[PDB]
RNA sequence: UAAUUGCGAUAACGAACGAGACCUUAACCUACUAAAUAGUGGUGCUAGCAUUUGCUGGUUAUCCACUUCUUAGAGGGACUAUCGGUUUCAAGCCGAUGGAAGUUUGAGGCAAUAACAGGUCUGUGAUGCCCUUAGACGUUCUGGGCCGCACGCGCGCUACACUGACGGAGCCAGCGAGUCUAACCUUGGCCGAGAGGUCUUGGUAAUCUUGUGAAACUCCGUCGUGCUGGGGAUAGAGCAUUGUAAUUAUUGCUCUUCAACGAGGAAUUCCUAGUAAGCGCAAGUCAUCAGCUUGCGUUGAUUACGUCCCUGCCCUUUGUACACACC
């Protein structure tokens, strides 16, 4: 009947795309994974410890598909959260500009996003191709 | 500084063992607020000087 | 150039806008079917207008809604309103009046403020406290 | 507490005093009447006066 | 030149105030009563509202 | 996940690095009772020792535990970033260390005494049992010692 | 700003404000009328600025 | 650190022979039987669901609901 | 227990120095034609129904 | 129920119970009758709703507070004690969680057990601090039905909030438990105890 | 009645300042005038998934049209309307219908006469008088201090957790501000775990930062009641930024150290609806520094809709030897 990613539930679409990249292995995972903390405003690193980068990448990829173009600073602000400054009140804090920038690289080398004009990054036409593909596969779990 | 650490009668331990002077938990002491309408000048402007000016 | 109307609905800052043309019965919100909105505990909140009037009445029309401003609840009360205000505006110009009057009747009888936009609004903070009516703490000495 | 002041009631009295061959029970035409017959400076003020000329007119018809 | 519109109008307001002060001190014995400034091309005009312009 | 069914092999409290550790608590957190290792440091070490985080300290075949120690007391050789460690750019030899359970009490004195012995204000401030980091001392800190 | 010059008394605050209204109107005209429309219609109180073509 | 952070084969069979007659069985319900702590209780809820014994009626974290088999 | 059901007839006034008490006359729905004035605690209006836990006892002004 | 599927499909179990009986989350709104003379006209059921979340103006008039769905009145009183101020979406789910638990034990629509729990813990009569001069005795009074419903909600939710505090059981589990024990007064519930001990003190001043 | 706001009684009759009116702000317009710096539909141009026409995007001008949403001009709208209760059937008040709105519509601004030995000579090149005026109480330069710590008091901040922390994931505001003779707000690309660095760029601004993707909150897991993974004081070691200068540690990051605090005595503050509380954000200050303030929006209750018991103040009545008026 036709499909996009907008027809799939926001959460479990990523959980299938996350499980996809793993099942694929063409990743370019930096290597400082399992020790990086994804934001200054966090206490502990991600609990996945083999993964969480496919999820971030899948999350990143889906976000850039939904709009015109996004940037490194734009993903630092998006995935950022509240940092408990100990005995002092909370403030918003941006996330690591290196995890995201290396997601924008490891997904562009893999063919899901291109360095768009106007600045930022655009969803590659082959990315729409792959994104709409596994999105339709999700609706076959509830068929 | 060489004498600053040497000096006994110094540091928390010494002050902690001395009684807290009662002058700490005092009051405002307020020193003349209920005498505010009673002129201490003792001068008192005269009625002629007021009628000359007003 | 097909028969089409456009309506809206505003809850406390958020304005949901809805274009209602003649179609084959789709209801999308900013990009996505109404079956996804996900605060998801209020899913039936925005389903409500589709059920007050019946699962039909949409098989000839298409609705699409975009929501700017507001908050994660402020907008959900806007889209349900812009949906029902449009279904009742589409019968204003393209169907007969007595059918349109039957819709406002079946809507306002239940009416979690479906056609009628709530007037409540955040009240200005006055100096002397952290809130609108809330005052600071005093101690008397 | 919507107690109308004297300027309202003073104007309302003075209008019914001399314009009963006008000024029916309908505030709407009474409002429009005031802007043709009286010089009021505020849309709000005029509606207050006309609404009260309308309260008095209603009860004059009744003792 | 090259100002923001916000800073511009505020800066123009200060110029009126300071201009007014300098006249209220300088033109007392002449019944000074205010000024206005007209910003045109080719000119910037100042009118001295003083009850006695023979001395001004 | 899965239902595990182990035999008497699993054992409660086990001793390493001169301290005691509860067997029946998760090992990433079980290691933290050692003075000098926290939640971050523990988590990276077990990720390096090819150890299952979902296990407890009571499991972990004795080779896993012995490996865990070897990494902790030599993080710079086992690829740990040298900004992860409690004592780097040392003030005598320049080397980067990670002082552990009883040693972390030892190096606090060595530092504190270095400041005192030098008569630096920070050391003088320590010797008086005061706050050093520059906080006001008028209103806070009344019970301590 | 607090109304008080000093610090005594309850803390009365006081907000001043100044409103800026900006209008722009596009015209396609020859050299004469623009120079005639700008030499007159001047007004003390209205900042008039006349920019030129679409770049 | 008090009784049933671990597996204990006798406890495993205790679970199988006791989930019957639990009209309500959840994370807190498994702990109240002088037995499995909340961590391994949230693992038992998926194993007792691998086949039969418990019927999922609730959804998610912070609140589980199961009922006897039918 | 002799559960007694009585319906508020009239709202009289606020008793109690604090005021949070209201004097109210009630009529029982089981064998009406007798009325008794009772003291309430919560907010009350006409045609409410008070569950008087003792049938024959009434009170008046409070301090 | 004569199904219909347009372009963006509406699910079956969704389609089904909606234009049918306009029931709760998935619970029957009919059949629920207040087992007591009054506190009808003060317990809402009929008119029915879908979830207990409503942008209603139950405040700007004295008695219009009564018209709020009693289930929603239950939720409102859940979201409090400071850290839970606001956060209605939280308690909304806690109620849905709770009703299933009430459903699980001892059948009978939980929207009916809620009606039972409320009507069983509202004190019929109470006392008040009458001055009398210095040595203030206690005057017995008959608390109105509106206060009987309000205090029933406050007592129930409080009883569950302090019980669920610092313990493995969740709010919904204790909330259900309290409502379950309060269906028919079990003498082992926080609300029944405080209700009876208010009519106990009221009885000793009569 | 919120009100010397009114009705009514009336040797008074009719009036003005102050209240009200008014003004600003937040609400209602498919009615008027419009808008490439605001946005919608259609058409080109365009990519993806489906094919049976479809669904979801890209394209500061490739054109056509429009003004619902946005914007601000001129108008309109409410007058407590209709009806019914209640009352001297007076002012009014309460209920229902309608309505964008019916608590002075909500929130403010302005605010008479008079009083105080209230505060401010440390805002002023406002000022009387007095002191001082070259070894200066002028002024500038260097350093220190206003932060100093046995303790008493006040406003706050963060918490004692499982309506929770933590980790992933969803992802939504509003009030602002932002660089000329200059270095302000800053997108984007790389380098870096982080803090940040480096190369460029848009913006004197509805145009660029910015849709300020803010925070609670929603979602799936990890933890299990244990001072525990709650809590983050204290403290050691390291790296950066602001600045001429950071030591008594301006700030930021990292690892480590992991205190008190198990809901708090007598007492006491604040508050009635988009309010309380929870939650962050912008602005002020600002080279750097918010645990402060001024505004803003987000999530959004419980309970009153009463009375004079406590307290505070107004009103008459009354006493007075007080009128510099009980200091
Ligand atoms: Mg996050
Ligand atoms: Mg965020
Ligand atoms: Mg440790
Ligand atoms: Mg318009
Ligand atoms: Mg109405
Ligand atoms: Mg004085
Ligand atoms: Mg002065
Ligand atoms: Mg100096
Ligand atoms: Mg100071
Ligand atoms: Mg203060
Ligand atoms: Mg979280
Ligand atoms: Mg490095
Ligand atoms: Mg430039
Ligand atoms: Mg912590
Ligand atoms: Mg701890
Ligand atoms: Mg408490
Ligand atoms: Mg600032
Ligand atoms: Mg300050
Ligand atoms: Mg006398």
């Amino acid at each position: 009947p036709g499909v996009s990613v907008r027809d799939v539930a926001a959460q479990d679409f990523i959980n299938a795309y996350a499980s996809f990249l793993q099942r694929q292995g063409k990743l370019e995972v930096p290597g400082y994974v399992d020790i990086v903390k994804t934001s200054s405003g966090n206490e502990m690193p991600p609990q996945d410890a083999e993964g969480w980068f496919y999820k971030r990448a899948a999350s990143v990829a889906r976000h850039i598909y939904m709009r015109k173009q996004v940037g490194v600073g734009k993903l630092n602000k998006l995935y950022g959260g509240a940092k408990s400054r100990g005995v002092r009140p909370y403030k918003h804090i941006d996330a690591s500009g290196s995890i995201n920038r290396k997601v924008l690289q490891a997904l562009e080398k893999i063919g899901i996003v291109e360095i768009s004009p106007k600045g930022g990054r655009r969803i590659s036409e082959n990315g729409q191709r792959d994104l709409d593909r596994i999105a339709a596969q999700t609706l076959e779990e509830d068929e | 500084n060489e004498g600053a650490i040497r000096d006994k009668t110094a540091g928390r331990r010494n002050n902690r063992s001395k009684d807290v002077t009662d002058s700490a938990t005092t009051k405002k002491s307020n020193t003349r607020r209920a005498t505010d309408r009673h002129s201490r000048t003792g001068k008192t402007d005269t009625k002629k000087k007021v009628n000359q000016g007003w | 150039a097909v028969p089409s109307v456009q309506t809206f609905g505003k809850k406390k800052s958020a304005t949901a806008v809805a274009h209602v043309k003649a179609g084959k019965g789709l209801i999308k919100v900013n990009g996505s079917p109404i079956t996804l909105v996900e605060p998801e505990i209020l899913r039936f909140k925005v389903y409500e207008p589709l059920l007050l009037v019946g699962l039909d009445k949409f098989s000839n029309i298409d609705i699409r809604v975009r929501v700017t401003g507001g908050g994660h609840v402020s907008q959900v009360y806007a889209i349900r309103q812009a949906i029902a205000k449009g279904l009742v505006a589409y019968h204003q110009k393209y169907v007969d009046e007595q059918s349109k009057n039957e819709l406002k009747k079946a809507f306002t009888s239940y009416d979690r403020t479906l056609l009628i936009a709530d007037s409540r609004r955040p009240e200005p903070k006055k100096f002397g406290g952290k809130g609108a009516r809330s005052r600071f703490q005093k101690s008397y000495r | 507490g919507r107690v109308r002041t004297k300027t309202v009631k003073r104007a309302s009295k003075a209008l019914i005093e001399r314009y009963y061959p006008k000024l029916t029970l309908d505030f709407q035409t009474n409002k429009r009447l005031c802007d043709e017959i009286a010089t009021i400076q505020s849309k709000r003020l005029r509606n207050k006066i006309a609404g009260y000329t309308t309260h008095l007119m209603k009860r004059i018809q009744k003792g | 030149a090259l100002i923001s519109k916000k800073r511009k109008l505020v800066a123009d307001g200060v110029f009126y105030a300071e201009l007014n002060e300098f006249f209220t001190r300088e033109l007392a014995e002449e019944g000074y009563s205010g000024v206005e400034v007209r910003v045109t091309p080719t000119k910037t005009e100042v009118i001295i509202r003083a009850t006695r312009t023979q001395d001004v | 996940s899965l239902v595990v069914q182990e035999q008497g092999s699993f054992q409660h409290i086990l001793r390493l690095l001169n301290t005691n550790v509860d067997g029946n608590i998760k090992i990433v957190y079980a290691l933290t009772t050692i003075k000098g290792v926290g939640r971050r440091y523990s988590n990276l070490v077990c990720k390096k020792a090819d150890v299952d985080l979902h296990k407890r300290a009571g499991e972990l075949t004795q080779e896993e535990l012995e490996r865990i120690v070897q990494i902790m007391q030599n993080p710079t050789h086992y690829k740990i970033p040298a900004w992860f460690l409690n004592r780097q750019n040392d003030i005598t030899d320049g080397k980067d260390y990670h002082t552990l359970a009883n040693n972390v009490e030892s190096k606090l004195r060595d530092d504190l005494e270095r400041l005192k012995k030098i008569r630096a204000h920070r050391g003088i401030r320590h010797f008086w049992g005061l706050r050093v980091r520059g906080q006001h001392t008028k209103t806070t800190g009344r019970r301590r010692a | 700003t607090r109304k008080t010059p000093n610090g005594e008394g309850s803390k009365t605050w006081e907000t001043y404000e100044m409103r800026i209204h900006k209008r722009y109107i596009d015209l396609e005209a020859p050299v004469q009328i623009v120079k005639r429309i700008t030499q007159i219609t001047i007004e003390p109180g209205v900042d008039v600025e006349v920019v030129v073509a679409s770049n | 650190a008090q009784h049933a952070v671990i597996l204990d084969q006798e406890k495993y069979d205790r679970i199988l022979k006791e989930v019957p007659t639990y009209r309500y069985v959840s994370v807190s319900v498994l702990v109240d039987r002088l037995k499995i702590g909340g961590s391994l209780a949230r693992i038992a809820l998926r194993h007792l669901e691998k086949e039969g014994i418990i019927k999922p009626i609730s959804k998610h974290s912070k609140q589980a609901i199961y009922t006897r088999a039918t | 227990t002799p559960v007694t059901l009585a319906k508020v007839i009239k709202v009289l006034g606020r008793t109690g120095s604090r005021g949070g008490v209201t004097q109210v006359r009630v009529e029982f729905l089981e064998d009406t034609s007798r009325t008794i004035v009772r003291n309430v605690k919560g907010p009350v209006r006409e045609n409410d129904i008070l569950v008087l836990m003792e049938s024959e006892r009434e009170a008046r002004r409070l301090r | 129920f004569t199904p219909v599927v347009l372009a963006t499909p509406i699910p079956e179990e969704v389609q089904q119970a909606q234009t049918e009986i306009k029931l709760f989350n998935k619970w029957s709104f009919e059949e629920v009758e207040v087992k007591d003379a009054s506190l009808v006209d003060y317990v809402q059921v009929r008119q029915p709703i879908f979830v207990a979340h409503t942008a209603g103006r139950y405040a700007n008039k004295r008695f219009r507070k009564a018209q709020c769905p009693i289930i929603e009145r239950l939720t409102n009183s859940l979201m409090m004690n400071g850290r839970n101020n606001g956060k209605k979406l939280k308690a909304v789910r806690i109620i849905k969680h709770t009703l299933d638990i009430i459903n699980v034990l001892t059948d009978q629509n939980p929207i009916q057990v809620v009606v039972d729990a409320i009507t069983n813990t509202g004190p019929r009569e109470d006392t008040t601090r009458v001055g009398g001069g210095g040595a203030a005795r206690r005057q017995a009074v008959d608390v109105s039905p509106l206060r009987r419903v309000n205090q029933a909600i406050a007592l129930l939710t409080i009883g569950a909030r302090e019980a669920a505090f610092r313990n493995i059981k969740t709010i919904a589990e204790t909330l259900a438990e309290e409502l379950i024990n309060a269906a028919k007064g079990s003498s082992t519930s926080y609300a029944i105890k405080k209700k009876d001990e208010l009519e106990r003190v009221a009885k000793s001043n009569r």
